[PDB]
RNA sequence: CACCGGCUAACUCCGUGCCAGCAGCCGCGGUAAUACGGAGGGUGCAAGCGUUAAUCGGAAUUACUGGGCGUAAAGCGCACGCAGGCGGUUUGUUAAGUCAGAUGUGAAAUCCCCGGGCUCAACCUGGGAACUGCAUCUGAUACUGGCAAGCUUGAGUCUCGUAGAGGGGGGUAGAAUUCCAGGUGUAGCGGUGAAAUGCGUAGAGAUCUGGAGGAAUACCGGUGGCGAAGGCGGCCCCCUGGACGAAGACUGACGCUCAGGUGCGAAAGCGUGGGGAGCAAACAGGAUUACCCUGGUAGUCCACGCCGUAAACGAUGUCGACUUGGAGGUUGUGCCCUUGAGGCGUGGCUUCCGGAGCUAACGCGUUAAGUCGACCGCCUGGGGAGUACGGCCGCAAGGUUAAAACUCAAAUGAAU
């Protein structure tokens, strides 16, 4: 099937001006394609080290003019494998970057917050869409299980909006470029994260009802009201940080 | 519902003629039989005839020169929700002096220029060209 | 519509608003340039036209275009401005007159003198 | 002094080459430019000529004179109804509106007409007309209003019937899906383009017998019917609203429309408590290069409250009157002879063609978008925007009323 590439000059300058990639930092670009997004870095990293899933790609992709011997290429899935590995090979967090099927980048960076310090920052291009559930916060209707997990580990900045002619065969959507770089110190910790998915998935599957029983399936209206939390508020008026009390509650107790 | 007759008699008068309807009829008053008056001695209708005792009706016989209808244009001016009164030297003209208007005054319905001629004004009812 | 609707409610006429908010019904104003520069104008058209930024004496801060070919302003010049658009320059509402206060006649011009500020060739 | 591409009176040469520049709008300028700069010639005004600002006109572009709302902007989702606007026909009375005459006033100047004085003109000045208005007296009585008495054709009441998925409540029946328990029986079933997750030797799937529970009513069924609209479908009973027809009797204008106000209002969504067979947002898995497959929660169901919105559409407000025809459907009734689906009539609702007329066209066409009257709602270039701020309403989601700065020279409808 057929993908839209980023051809407009105009657009791909504030990109590159906004990662500002310096020599000496381990950048890991995946899927280079037609090099559209790495040509622009003329600036030159001395190194990098790139991945991709295809063999075809990366046979053809070895010598290009001047590419040559700078790079190291993995072959494999960057959704299979350990990152962190290439965390002691250099010894600094890794500065990435991409431009993936809007479809394959949802996943990736929950495989990459669990590897943590072995990450400094990112600068990746969204959908418009989900890039304001990512920057939002509370009473919107924007607020999801995304924005309350994603916040949770990393700061979430916009960066640059691509208007959809830009693109070759152009869709019907607008993307954008967001900067999230994981937390020095996690302002709320929480025992087992598995469980804080586990609540915040319950609470948001009855996004439109009142907690007293949008959440009662686990609590009690005492209890909620134990830790100063209304019994009568929806799911989308709940604080990140409320959401990280009952998280540490249902590990302190039973 | 019904709230005005007179402009009624002048629609049934309009759409016959268009027509080609050779009489019309329609529930009769004393109003309505002066207006037909008028309208007779100006040559714009052939007769006028009532009869009934309980409930009368007026039956106007219409006019015709050669395939054509001699009411070129009937229109009604002062209605239920406005209405207009004239002065002796305002009453109206009707294509310059060809036409007629008809003028309710003191001294009962007549065209504009038999009102000029008493000196009166009055009430403006319809044109007629 | 009605008689009566309109008896309630009378017709309104629209207000009609001003091109040239800046000059408050006044023919020229008086201002001092703060930049002088130049900028391109919109699609179909080709050059480098000359503007300037502008603070009035009644507060307002504009850009106004500057006619003929040569000019002599720079940063606090003393200038007169006068209405007028200019049409493939989006933002543009005035203009500067020529031959008043800092502003200089052009050079050489001998048709059309008195809209350039050009006394009569004495020859 | 301005101008000479069109609007708009007046044309050629040289220079430059999307530069320099011009421009009120449309625009001109990349090598022969009547559009940029100079020159020759010409056009219009003239002691002035151009530019800028401001008001009216053109603009019927806020339409009283004088516009619109099926598709271009524009009929509230639907009904009831107070204030208000309007109101059939006859007689009498009154004289408020209305009309006629007169009197008082409406400063002078100014504007207009006929004259007079500066050598003319501007300017100055005599007399008149006008100042459309207001008040007071005296009359007129056609029309509207008030008051009194009538009338029956508008509107209602009574008697007998007809058709209908109109509404609320309670019972009950038969097919099918799932589950449970029994029989016969042995190894696959299901799904896809092909597979996998999945079910099965603790006997599945298949076929017969018994039960449990929930949701919906095949055929009839129609382009058919009922309802103010949203909508309404197995069968039986109870309570109940409207429409229509026949003959006769009764009341006597008791009417139409309706700003604020009150009520009803698909689906999704919410609160308290039940129920849960099938389906199925979210979610959990399996694949292929979207869409697919297997499970499955909220929900869909019931009682009682909230929400108040839809391409809630005939994109067509309610009431009344008038204007050539042709094919169908459904539901009453009068008269003759009578095997009557036999002939002659007379009502209600509904579908499709098409005449005059209307319309930009498409099209509408007695169920009007034709010819008229009464009242109400709404519109004013496109985007920003049905958005922001404020008020009211809501548990929440949100509903309702509702701008401006700025920006463009178009956006739009029907037909070729």
């Amino acid at each position: 099937f057929g993908q839209n590439f980023l051809n407009d000059q105009f657009v791909i300058d504030s990109i590159v001006s906004a990662i500002n990639p310096q020599k000496g930092q381990a950048m890991v670009e995946i899927g280079p394609g037609l090099a559209a997004l790495t040509e622009p870095v003329g600036e030159r990293l001395d190194q990098l080290t790139v991945i991709e899933l295809d063999r075809d790609l990366a046979a053809r992709l070895q010598t290009h003019p001047f590419l040559g011997p700078k790079l190291t290429i993995y072959q494999q899935d960057a959704m299979t494998f350990n990152f962190g590995e290439l965390a002691e090979k250099m010894g600094q967090p890794l500065r990435v970057f991409g431009n993936l099927p809007y479809n394959i980048s949802t996943p990736l960076m929950f495989h990459l917050f669990s590897y943590t310090d072995a990450i400094a920052d990112m600068h990746f291009m969204l959908q418009k869409e989900v890039v304001n559930r990512l920057v939002a916060g509370p009473n919107s209707k924007a607020y999801g299980r995304l924005s309350v997990m994603a916040q949770y580990y990393c700061n979430v900045i916009p960066v640059l909006e691509v208007p959809p002619s830009a693109f070759t065969p152009p869709p019907k959507v607008d993307s954008a470029v967001v900067r999230l770089v994981p937390h020095a110190t996690m302002p709320h910790p929480v025992k087992d994260v598995r469980v804080l998915s586990r609540i915040t998935t319950e609470a948001f599957n009855q996004r439109r009802k009142t907690i007293r029983n949008s959440l009662g399936n686990l609590f009690s209206v005492e209890v909620l009201t134990g830790m100063g939390i209304d019994p009568a508020m929806r799911a989308e008026n709940i604080s990140v940080a409320q959401y990280c009390q009952m998280a540490n509650y249902l590990a302190e107790n039973a | 519902s019904m709230q005005d007759p007179i402009a009624d008699m002048l629609t049934r008068i309009r759409n016959g003629q268009a027509a080609n309807k050779a009489a019309v009829t329609m529930p009769s008053s004393k109003l309505k039989v002066a207006i037909a008056n008028v309208l007779k001695e100006e040559g714009f209708i052939e007769d006028f005839k009532v009869e009934g005792d309980t409930k009368p009706e007026l039956e106007l016989t219409l006019k015709y020169f050669q395939g054509k209808a001699v009411v070129e244009s009937i229109q009604r001016v002062s209605r239920p929700g406005l209405r207009i009164y004239k002065r002796k030297d305002e009453l109206p003209k009707v294509m310059a002096g060809l036409g007629i208007a008809v003028v309710s005054t003191s001294k009962g319905v007549m065209t504009d220029r038999a009102a000029r001629q008493a000196g009166l004004g009055g009430e403006i009812i319809c044109y007629v060209a | 519509a009605t008689v009566n609707q309109l008896v309630r409610k009378p017709r309104a006429r629209k207000v009609a608003k001003s091109n040239v908010p800046a000059l408050e019904a006044c023919p020229q104003k008086r201002g001092v340039c703060t930049r002088v520069y130049t900028t391109t104008p919109k699609k179909p058209n080709s050059a480098l036209r000359k503007v300037c930024r502008v603070r009035l004496t009644n507060g307002f801060e504009v850009t106004s275009y500057i006619g003929g070919e040569g000019h002599n302003l720079q940063e606090h010049s003393v200038i007169l401005i006068r209405g007028g658009r200019v049409k493939d320059l989006p933002g543009v509402r005035y203009h500067t007159v020529r031959g008043a206060l800092d502003c200089s006649g052009v050079k050489d011009r001998k048709q059309a003198r008195s809209k350039y500020g050009v006394k009569r060739p004495k020859a």
